[PDB]
């Protein structure tokens, strides 16, 4: 038994702030909010509305239109066209995406269908690959490269567009299908096999999956963009948020020249029919986008600055109204 | 047929021979006795099975084991600290003969049936025989001030056997004695058994036997036999049975977190059955969501019943318990280190000896005290007198008042006087030394006379042993004015008057017992005069006073002063006898005094046949010290709503003083005793065979002893009818009885035993419904410090009797007004605000799942990483809550006592009902659907969409964990109002160390080490960079918090609580008036209003004196 010692902390006085919430104190944070709400959601609404974007909806899936062939496609290979125009001529870099809807990517048993290190680039994981891919884990006597239900439901669908010109001829349009992926993705996330220099021989003993129509040594002829480290495939790999996605399939380089990136007019869309969504009502589009110098196209938030703003100098008034009336 | 002077300890062989005598049961007990503990097992089962896991086993365990930890670490320091508090306050010897001679031994080494020592000041060890003693007939005077609240002394005598011929150790050494006695039991009266030694056998009563609790006073040395030992022990039967305390806000916390299993149950079902019906109309249309199983959709809902459970098992916390025993301990902590409850004298700091009742100080209801050593000192001083109707004592200088500060009178002029009398008034000084008034001198005379004191003169400094405090005070009174009680044998006394020395003769001793209420002496004077001096109550000596006496309505007036002051007035007189009468009164008197058969009554009617003819003297006032800062604690406590009851085992007389003088009762207050309660109870009883006993605007208090307190409760097949029914009119009777005492101002019992004052206590609590408090000291307080929602222990003293099972144990009454007013009501708001927060925080991260649950399939999807889930209760939001739950504050300390009024809000169960529970579970339920769905609707159109668009799954993780841990580390701060920097400085960094923990799980280096255990690499880098993201937090953040500063606003504009008025207004109080005693309440109509006699003496000692047995 001893005299406590006497200190800030102990005896239960440290410097502190006593916070008040003054009517002249909450009043100020709810008048600013406002002021520098409103002035955003402005800003981001007059962006959103300032960008031309094209979506061509081709599933096919009610009559009269140029693709319903394709969902009884007898032949294997079923091509469609699709004729749309473009009012105002673009500008800059274009982006072309396809998107599918009603397509639950999210699902838990489809999110772990996967092995992280046999993407990796991992010659123990390369055969005998993770249990967590089992439905898709072996063919019929060896391992499948890309297991997982992630791999096998792959986009199967190729897409390009043609300008009608004034010499009624179509005009095909480079589409750049390199730098569409992540960068940690592409040189961090997925590796090919270890050893050897030809890809032929990096994958022995190991099949494609089930429903790929070829193995992933002819997903594409350059080096440097087949393997695990093909850029269609890292964007796919990519699992999406909610049922309704855009993944980005193609860019559109802005010329040189002073004429405008897709210039207005008609343009064809040639797609081949692949990939089967009629089956559980989803939905495939095609969108032609433009880039922006503050994200993209998004309403939504400039409408909610617009609205959390008007809220909040609404809320200021009339606290400021009660606050006089009970003072 | 009830006694106001005994303690009903009735309403409530043994064989005896001389010299011939860690951490496994801690984390068994938490997991059993803690539910959430074998829930979180069971969840890790679960988890373990691949059919149905939905979590990894990382996220279970890794906040599992922390939990453990730090549970075992607090459980060990709080061991270590009982064993310490055990070994160094357990340090106390006694001499007992196990060798050839006597040895030092700790009181654990006594075995029943060996011979002891004890010397003077000793506490008894255990109940003892008294063999022999020093002093002659091997007498010993022991204090019972903690068996029971009286401080007079007993005096035990042994057998004339063991008195000649134990004198001696040698012959103790050899004592070789046999006893039978009655078994333990906790009757400390009676004793009946017997001694067989020498070949015979001797009967022993209670005068033979010193109990534990007794201290041995005026005896140098007393040798002893062990009769009873440890628990055997006649005050140790009366302790009551330990029992676990828990708080009221655990029950709620308990239903609290049933409430939550249910719900989480309840939407898991509704979850299985969403998925269910799913997979039956999509999932089998799927062609991509193939696993090869071929399972029904019923069977896929009933799987997914336990992913769902699993995924929403985070809806229970699981560091609940660790945060609040943390928060529990910092604040026991905190009052063990307090500086204004620290007694510097006796150099005792408070303690907290508990660390488990802390909120439950902030929602009291009752107190119940103790009055011998909690309310009082111990100590009484002669105060006031009144002298031929003239009242001396006043503040007075030289023959005239001249002004109040006036010094203290100088005893110079005596040469037995000292420092012990402060006495401040001079006109008595020169009526004494003048001596034109000699009944002046005669008062101080029949001070010095009639008295029963015994003097020592071992180094001739003339100390006086005195049995009765009241007969020391005056005695001592007498001798600082120059009449000093030299010398007595057994027929003189040596009175010293003014430096004369003269030697009377006393020829009769007339003694005192309750009923007679008075002692008397007959003397004779040198000269040869014979005179009788009395002195005793107001209302037995008015009734005998001669015809003539002038001075009766002055001192009539006096006594009424006295008792207006609160103080123990006492009324002298004085007779002539002559020697006629004299001579038949003592042939009378020696005729009664033979006569052994009926020798009391034959006393009583001698004493009273003389007793006849009185000249008055006048009065004397002694005040019976309180402790400091009693009646501002009473009256503090008071101003908050509290009611103080004392249990006292002490007399009537002096309960009801003590209550005058703590201004528990007063002038207004009507007193009821027992036979008007009994009265009352019965007319009730008898209207039954509610309705207010008194009407509202009156003021009473009730005076109860312990005997009437037996006879209104009445604790004075066919058999089971006769049972049932009278349990019954027990029941009702007991009901009734504590409706009225609570209907009161103040109630007093006294004369009540221990197991009386647990009685009272556990009525209250069970018939009343309300939280109480017990505090006191000594053995007889233990059993309702035992009983008591809280234990208080008044330490300091040399009796550590109650402190050993209180809660609490401080050295003053006074520092109550801390432990409630600032320690309990903080704890109480802390743990509040804690309990609030935290659920809110815990069900606001958890409800995303299910939100999310509509757009997965209701698939049982985590929507964030799965190392965010491990870490978010142990490191992103686990320090900002506790600090809060440590360092807040309201008002100030000093703010805190000056409006006791605040206690209320919690004495009410206002801050945390069962219904801000449910406000709270609200308010985390909107504020998870905000969180949930403006990042989905950011998300659905474009969110930066080009090469690098952060628009999948992990930035949608990211943006909706980061929206989280910052809207929760911003309530948090919206909640704190004491903003010490260490407050800001976890605020802040909880979220800091989020950020650097996630972008270091997102890092190359640890992916390259083991890719499976982290996915989510490269998304922080690349998902916080782009301004959508960073709006939408700021947008999710904002629609997040408006709403809650909106609320709080006008909550406090519209309906202020008693804390905001006074924070509003903290700068212009100013006026804080020092608590005053109500100066005069003199009033004028009644000759008598109240007799505020008080005398605390057993009769004997003139039987001792007046032969030869008290004499050396
Ligand atoms: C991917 O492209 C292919 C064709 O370009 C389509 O998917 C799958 O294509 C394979 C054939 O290459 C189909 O094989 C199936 O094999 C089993 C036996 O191995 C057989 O019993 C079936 O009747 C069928 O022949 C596979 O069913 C088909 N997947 C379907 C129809 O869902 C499709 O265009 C694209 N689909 C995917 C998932 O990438
Ligand atoms: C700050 C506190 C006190 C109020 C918080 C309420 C807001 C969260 C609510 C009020 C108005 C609501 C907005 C009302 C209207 C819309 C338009 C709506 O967009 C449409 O469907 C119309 C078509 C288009 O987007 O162009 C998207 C939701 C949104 C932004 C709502 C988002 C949520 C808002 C901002
Ligand atoms: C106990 C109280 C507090 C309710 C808490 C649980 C609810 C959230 C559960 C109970 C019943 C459940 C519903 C039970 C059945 C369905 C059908 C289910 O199937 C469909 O209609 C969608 C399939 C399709 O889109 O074709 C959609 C979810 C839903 C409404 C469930 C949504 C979640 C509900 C409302
Ligand atoms: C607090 C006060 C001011 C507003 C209370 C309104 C809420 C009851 C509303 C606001 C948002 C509504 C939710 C908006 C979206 C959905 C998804 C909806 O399911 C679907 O639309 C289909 C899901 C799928 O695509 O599979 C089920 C109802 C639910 C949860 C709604 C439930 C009712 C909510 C919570
Ligand atoms: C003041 C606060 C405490 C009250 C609660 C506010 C809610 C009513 C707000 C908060 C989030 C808002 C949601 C934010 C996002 C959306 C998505 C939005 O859908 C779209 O933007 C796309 C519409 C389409 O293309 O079909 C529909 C409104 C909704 C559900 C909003 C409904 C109103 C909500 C639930
Ligand atoms: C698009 O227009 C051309 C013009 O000749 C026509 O041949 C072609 O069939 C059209 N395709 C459609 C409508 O899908
Ligand atoms: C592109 O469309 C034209 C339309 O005539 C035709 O060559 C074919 O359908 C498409 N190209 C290929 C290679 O099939
Ligand atoms: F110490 Be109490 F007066 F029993
Ligand atoms: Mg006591």
């Amino acid at each position: 038994t001893r005299r406590p010692d006497n200190t800030a902390f102990k005896q239960q006085r440290l410097p502190a702030w006593q916070p008040i919430l003054t009517a002249g104190t909450v009043l100020p944070i709810f008048f600013i909010i406002g002021l520098i709400f409103i002035p955003i959601g402005i800003g981001i609404f007059v962006t959103s509305n300032n960008i031309r974007e094209i979506e061509i909806d081709y599933t096919g899936t009610e009559p009269s239109s140029p693709c319903n062939k394709c969902l009884s496609p007898d032949v294997t290979p079923c091509f469609c066209t699709i004729n749309f125009t473009l009012e105002k001529s673009f500008e800059g870099n274009v982006f072309m995406y396809y998107g599918l809807s009603n397509f639950y990517q999210n699902h838990r048993r489809y999110v772990k269908s996967r092995d992280d290190s046999q993407l990796n680039g991992d010659s123990s994981a390369l055969l005998n690959p993770s249990k967590e891919c089992e439905p898709y884990r072996r063919n019929e006597d060896k391992p499948i490269a890309p297991c997982g239900a992630i791999a096998n439901s792959m986009f199967n669908d190729t897409l390009e567009l043609f300008l009608i010109g004034n010499d009624s001829y179509p005009i095909p349009i480079a589409l750049k299908k390199k730098g569409i992926a992540w960068w940690t993705d592409k040189n961090v996330k997925f590796r090919n096999p270890p050893g050897g220099d030809n890809l032929e021989e990096r994958f022995k003993g190991t099949t494609k999956p089930v429903n790929w129509l070829k193995p992933v040594y002819m997903l594409d002829s350059d080096p440097d963009n087949n393997g695990f480290i093909n850029e269609d495939f890292i964007v796919w790999m990519r699992t999406a948020a909610l049922p309704t996605f855009r993944k980005l399939y193609r860019l559109i380089e802005r010329k040189s020249d002073l004429h405008p990136t897709l210039p207005a007019g008609r343009y064809s869309l040639n797609v081949t029919y692949n990939y089967p969504v009629h089956y559980f009502d989803g939905r495939k589009r095609m969108i032609l986008s433009t880039i922006s110098w503050m994200g993209g196209k998004n309403p939504f938030l400039g409408i909610a600055y617009i609205a959390v703003g008007s809220i909040s100098f609404l809320l200021g008034v009339v606290l400021l109204v009660i606050n006089h009336k009970y003072r | 047929q009830p006694n106001d002077e005994v303690v009903p300890y009735s309403d409530d062989t043994w064989q005896v021979k001389a010299n011939d005598r860690t951490f496994i049961p801690m984390n068994l007990f938490e997991q059993f006795k803690r539910a959430a503990n074998l829930y979180f097992l069971a969840l890790l089962i679960l988890q373990a099975v691949p059919q149905i896991s939905t979590l990894a086993w990382y996220t279970t365990l890794v906040p599992l084991l922390v939990v453990l930890g730090v549970t075992a670490i607090k459980d060990l320091v709080d061991d270590v600290a009982r064993h310490k508090m055990d070994k160094e306050i357990n340090n106390r010897t006694c001499e007992v003969i196990k060798d050839g001679r006597f040895k030092v031994a700790k009181w654990k080494e006594i075995q029943v049936g060996d011979v002891i020592r004890l010397k003077k000041n000793d506490f008894v060890p255990a109940d003892i025989l008294l063999l022999s003693s020093s002093e002659p007939n091997s007498l010993c005077y022991v204090e019972t001030a903690e068996l029971d609240g009286e401080t007079n002394l007993k005096f035990k005598m042994s057998l004339e056997i063991t008195d000649q011929y134990l004198q001696r150790e040698d012959t103790l050494a050899t004592f070789d004695g046999f006893i039978e006695c009655e078994e333990p039991n906790n009757r400390l009266d009676k004793f009946t058994g017997t001694l067989f030694w020498r070949n015979t056998s001797f009967p022993l009563d209670a005068d033979k036997i010193l109990l534990r609790g007794c201290v041995i006073r005026n005896t140098d040395f007393c040798h002893g036999l062990v009769i009873f030992a440890g628990a055997d022990t006649k005050i140790m039967k009366n302790s009551g049975k330990t029992r676990f305390k828990r708080t009221k806000i655990d029950y709620l916390m308990n239903y609290m977190v049933y409430t939550i299993f249910v719900v989480l149950i309840l939407l898991s079902a509704g979850l299985a059955i969403g998925h269910a019906y799913w997979e039956a109309q999509v999932g089998n249309s799927s062609w991509y969501l193939y696993d090869g199983e071929d399972d029904t959709p019923s069977y896929r809902g009933f799987l997914i019943f336990w992913g769902y459970i699993i995924v929403l098992n985070t809806m229970v916390p699981i560091s609940l318990y660790v945060s609040v025993e943390v928060i529990r301990l910092g604040q026991s902590h905190f009052i063990n280190w307090d500086l204004q409850m620290y007694y510097a004298e006796k150099d005792t700091p408070a303690k907290a000896r508990t660390t488990t009742l802390n909120e439950q100080l902030g929602q009291i209801h009752y107190i119940f005290s103790d009055k011998t050593g909690t309310l009082t000192q111990n100590i009484m001083t002669f105060k006031k007198c009144c002298i031929n109707g003239q009242i001396y004592g006043d503040h007075r200088d030289a023959s005239q008042h001249n002004h109040n500060k006036i010094e203290q009178v100088d005893f110079s002029w005596n040469t037995y006087a000292d420092g012990k009398l402060a006495f401040y008034d001079h006109y008595l000084i020169e009526q004494i030394q003048s001596g034109k008034e000699p009944e002046v001198r005669q008062f101080f005379f029949l001070l010095a006379v009639c008295h029963t004191v015994m003097v020592d003169r071992t180094d001739g400094q003339l100390n006086y042993q005195a049995a009765s405090p009241d007969e020391g005070a005056l005695v001592n009174a007498a001798r600082n004015f120059g009449f000093a009680f030299l010398a007595r044998t057994q027929n003189t006394i040596t009175i010293s008057e003014l430096g004369t020395e003269r030697t009377y003769n006393v020829l009769a001793i007339l003694d005192f017992n309750s009923d007679r209420k008075r002692m008397s002496i007959i003397v004779r004077t040198p000269e040869g005069n014979i005179k009788l001096y009395c002195k005793g109550a107001d209302t037995v000596i008015y009734e005998r006073l001669h015809r003539m006496n002038p001075t009766k309505q002055e001192t009539q007036d006096a006594l009424d002063i006295f008792a207006n002051e609160t103080l123990r007035t006492l009324c002298l007189c004085y007779k002539e006898i002559e020697e006629k009468e004299f001579t038949e009164w003592n042939k009378k008197f020696m005729a009664a005094s033979v006569a052994s058969t009926n020798r009391d009554e034959a006393l009583d009617k001698v004493y009273e046949e003389i007793e006849k003819d009185l000249i008055l003297l006048g009065a004397t006032a002694i005040e019976d010290k309180l402790q400091d800062g009693v009646p501002e604690t009473i009256s503090k406590l008071a101003k908050a709503d509290i009611k103080i009851w004392v249990l006292t085992g002490d007399k009537k007389e002096t309960a009801e003083n003590i209550g005058f003088a703590c201004e528990l009762l007063t002038e207004d207050t009507t007193i009821c005793y027992g036979e008007d309660i009994n009265s009352l109870l019965h007319a009730r009883m008898e209207n039954q065979r509610q309705e207010s006993f008194f009407p509202p605007g009156g003021n009473r208090a009730l005076i109860i002893t312990g005997s009437w307190l037996n006879e209104i409760l009445l604790e004075k097949r066919m058999r089971t009818q006769s049972k049932r029914r009278l349990e019954a009119k027990k029941e009702q009777r007991q009901k009734n009885f504590v409706d009225l005492a609570c209907e009161c101002s103040a109630v007093i019992c006294c004369r009540v035993t221990p197991k009386q004052k647990a009685m009272v206590v556990d009525l209250v609590k069970r018939y009343k419904k309300a939280i109480t408090l017990a505090i006191g000291d000594g053995a007889n307080d233990v059993n309702m410090i035992k009983t008591a929602h809280i234990g208080v222990g008044i330490s300091g003293q040399e009796g550590m009797q109650a402190v050993m099972s209180s809660d609490y144990s401080f050295a003053q009454f006074r520092y109550l007004q801390r432990l409630l007013l600032v320690h309990g009501r903080w704890s109480y708001i802390r743990m509040c605000k804690f309990l609030r927060y935290f659920f809110y925080k815990n069900f606001a991260f958890t409800l995303v799942h299910f939100w999310y649950s509509f757009f997965n399939g209701y698939s049982a999807q985590t929507a964030y990483e799965d190392w965010f889930i491990t870490l978010y209760n142990v490191l992103y939001t686990s320090l900002p809550v506790l600090l809060m739950g440590l360092l807040d504050q309201d008002v100030s300390d000093k703010l805190s006592l000056r409006f006791p009024g605040l206690y209320i809000v919690g004495q009410r169960d206002l801050l945390f009902n069962y219904k801000r529970f449910f406000v709270s579970l609200l308010h985390g339920v909107l504020t998870s659907m905000i969180l949930f769905f403006i990042p989905l609707g950011a998300y659905l159109q474009t969110v930066g969409q080009d090469g690098e668009a952060p628009s999948d799954y992990q930035s949608f993780a990211v943006t909706i964990a980061s929206a989280l841990v910052i809207t929760v580390n911003f309530q948090i701060g919206l909640d704190t109002s004491y903003w010490t920097f260490v407050n800001a400085f976890s605020i802040f960094g909880s979220i800091a160390l989020y950020f650097g923990i996630m972008f270091d799980f997102h890092s190359a280096g640890i992916h390259v080490l083991f890719p499976s255990a982290f996915q989510f690499t490269g998304t922080a880098s690349n998902a916080l960079r782009q301004p959508y993201i960073w709006l939408t937090i700021i947008l999710t953040v904002a629609v997040c918090l408006l709403p809650v500063v909106a609320i709080r606003f006008l909550s406090m504009t519209i309906w202020p609580s008693e804390s905001d008025k006074i924070q509003k207004h903290r700068k212009r109080l100013k006026a804080e008036e020092q608590w005053q005693r109500r100066q005069q309440v003199f009033r004028r109509g009644v000759s008598t209003r109240r007799s505020a006699y008080a005398f605390s003496h057993q009769r004997g000692y003139a039987d001792l004196i007046s032969s030869g047995r008290s004499i050396r």
